[PDB]
């Protein structure tokens, strides 16, 4: 199941909300 | 990373901050 | 504004679906 | 940026991966 | 502003709820 | 089209089930 | 089946997404 | 796995469409 | 509640509808 | 009004992640 | 409300959070 | 169908392009 992949979709969300202004690096593999 | 970290556990608003620019 | 904010929500979504592995850096500016 | 850019008229993926890593 | 391409984003989530395992075809025009 | 009809005007659930296979 | 579910759901915003002015088809089987 | 946060969040939109103006009280306990 | 409910199996619209104000 | 339709999705998915184990309730009218 | 509150101007996190349970 | 070959593991943007009109 694609798991990971949904899973980061919410996050990149997540951060979008919390981070605001400031923006953000989505690194997925690091 | 991120994945590894939240998406095992649940993180926080505030864990996830540690992320933003 | 509100409506900029909300296209933002979708900017990060197409970013990543587009982006993949590489990731991104999204800076509203 | 990408507001600027892509907020006001449409943006394809393809416009669009130029913010990718 | 990308209002009709915003909407439409939401337009096939909420036709993806409705239609259940029926599907859709999304034809924009 | 779907989004002259329902982009001004919300289309309830029941309207939207009209678009459906 | 769920995960199926909320599968779909990611699935109809990328088909969006992707296919751009020419719509697409969602038939789950 | 946190599949049940990520579930919430599509519950929450689904409820949102269902819902209308009458809205919803979202308690996950 | 409705995590319980509405995440072991899928709700359907109807029942949904049952968390509405 | 969409604007406004459109605009509460996004809402509630921010008060769903605001929120946490609290829930919410929305209320728009 | 939340509408006449967030939608016609971005709400901050704590804003939001008025609206929690 | 779409859900065997995307829902098991992560289909590209080309693949996807399969269920465009
Ligand atoms: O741990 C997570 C994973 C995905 C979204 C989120 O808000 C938190
Ligand atoms: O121009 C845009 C704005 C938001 C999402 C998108 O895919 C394109
Ligand atoms: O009229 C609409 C427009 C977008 C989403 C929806 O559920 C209804
Ligand atoms: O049972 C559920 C869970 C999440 C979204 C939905 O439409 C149904
Ligand atoms: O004012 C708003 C409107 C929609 C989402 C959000 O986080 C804030
Ligand atoms: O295999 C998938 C599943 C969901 C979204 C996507 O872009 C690809
Ligand atoms: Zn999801
Ligand atoms: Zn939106």
């Amino acid at each position: 199941f694609v798991n990971q992949h949904l899973c980061g979709s919410h996050l990149v969300e997540a951060l979008y909300l919390v981070c605001g202004e400031r923006g953000f690096f989505y690194t997925p593999k690091t | 990373g991120i994945v590894e970290q939240c998406c095992t556990s649940i993180c926080s608003l505030y864990q996830l901050e540690n992320y933003c620019n």
